[PDB]
């Protein structure tokens, strides 16, 4: 009502996954993929409570595929062009020289987008899990090598990921 | 160029000396150059057509800040209770909060 | 009266910036099969949240948060639900009211 | 307005466990290193050693 | 450089002495240097550059 | 030379993130618990060694973790 | 659109 409560809105990268598996490792699933960013162009000011706008790419799909197959769930190609011209009646049509009596506004652009998913039946020893585990090891090593040898923060880093 | 002529304003006395007048004269609006080019003090029949130059500089700030911080704490509370019972303990304070429907 | 009065202005830019950020969070918990354990290492901030109108004061948790609900089999297989949250206060998106 | 509302730094643990008589059990622990670095420089002069 | 000339404002009496005028002259805006460089007291035909 | 008549704005970045868990069936004598217990002992010793010998705060530290 | 424009290539990829 009225014309107070404060709520929080999520933004960024969001995933939701609800799988189901058969005896042949067929996967029936519902997947939501959302990528959103804060847009300053469409943000309002109210009084001092700035309310932001967003640029979002969202897909919510129900599908089923075989084990290890890649499926595209959304795609887009979108070209747009607009042109506006103001001119004097007769002088604006003279070749080359007519640009002294004519003004042109031109806009053009395009957006490309693909969203695709790949499910796989795995274990803890599977290649998909191992690669991410090894990626974390490299992350820890990279952090360790940017710190001085005698630093106390380096000793804390060495105590993680045991 | 514009013309500079003598004129007598309407409603003025006929004995007063004339003032400075003009013919057809244009003072164009400067869109993004407003305030950059002086028009109030510009002689209209324009003597001196060009102005080319630059005025610029740099500034700087020096920083040599350096800080360190340590903090230690141990809390060792001890309780007693019977099997099937409950015991609550608080060692601290209370602060007032506004909370109404 | 025929003429023109015009000019141009310019600005010079030579800005250059870089930024790096690292973090590791390693929380550890213990719980019994069929039970639950919650952990918070952070703080609380006051938030105004009241029914209707346009008052009540609520507190919001932030920092490192863990929740753990395990279940164990005879072969020591573990079925579990785990929540892991790492949050920090961001000055860029804070409002003043 | 003049009603100062404070914030808090909290360490909280709520656990359900079972152990033997006289045994010590850890219910929570944490190690958390954090580092951030920001640099602003002039294009070419900022890379000269020292 | 700009030119310094004598001018008579419009609407002024024809017997008064002329005042100081100019040709085309630019006073550029200083973005981050505003207030650091003095423009009010600067002789336009610039004598002393550094 | 065209950079005298052109202005460029450039932004680039990347974020990397991994979250992983490891469960284990343990007892109070298990290695996972023992390591954390020994970590607390070192924490207490480190606190004790930054205080003066005659300080009253040092005596309080010695009375903890009994 | 100009022959070398990138918007023209996007147009050619539609209505497949």
């Amino acid at each position: 009502a009225a014309g107070q409560n404060v709520t929080y809105k999520d933004y960024g990268i969001k995933l939701e996954f609800e799988p189901r598996v058969d005896d042949d490792n067929n996967v029936s699933m519902r997947v939501l993929a959302d990528v959103s960013d804060i847009d300053p162009a469409t943000s309002v000011s109210l009084n001092g409570f700035t309310v932001p706008g967003f640029i979002t790419r969202r897909s919510n799909a129900e599908i089923n595929v075989g084990d290890g197959q890649t499926m595209v769930i959304s795609g887009l190609v979108n070209p747009k062009t607009a042109k506006n011209v103001s001119k004097l009646p007769w002088l604006g049509d003279i070749p080359i020289l007519g640009n002294l009596f004519k003004s042109t506004n031109f806009q053009s652009g395009n957006t490309d987008l693909v969203i695709l998913v790949t499910p796989r039946v795995v274990s803890a020893a599977s290649l998909e899990n191992i690669r991410q585990v090894s990626q974390a090891v490299e992350m820890k090593d990279e952090y360790r090598n940017t710190l001085p040898k005698g630093s106390t923060t380096r000793d804390a880093v060495d105590r993680t990921l045991g | 160029g514009p013309r500079n002529v003598a004129t007598i304003p309407l409603g003025q006395d006929l004995t007063q000396p004339p003032v400075a007048g003009t013919g057809v004269r244009v003072t164009p609006p400067l869109g993004s150059l407003n305030g950059a080019i002086d028009l109030a003090n510009l002689a209209r029949p324009i003597a001196g057509t060009t102005n080319f130059g630059i005025i610029t500089g740099v500034l700087s700030t020096i920083n040599f800040a350096l800080s360190n911080g340590d903090a230690y704490l141990i809390a060792n509370p001890q309780l007693s209770a019977r099997s099937g019972g409950r015991t609550d303990f608080l060692a601290g304070g209370q602060v007032p909060i506004l909370q109404a429907l | 009266n025929f003429g023109i009065i015009t000019g141009v202005l310019s600005t010079i830019n030579f800005a250059l910036s870089n930024g790096d950020a690292y973090l590791i969070a390693n929380p550890q918990l213990s719980a019994r099969s069929g039970g639950r354990t919650d952990f918070l290492a952070g703080g609380q901030v006051p938030i105004l949240q009241a029914l209707a109108a346009g008052q009540n004061v609520t507190y919001k948790d932030y920092g490192i948060k863990l929740e753990f609900e395990p279940r164990v089999d005879d072969d020591n297989n573990v079925s579990m639900r785990v929540l892991a949250d790492v949050s920090d206060i961001d000055p860029a998106t804070s409002v003043s009211l």
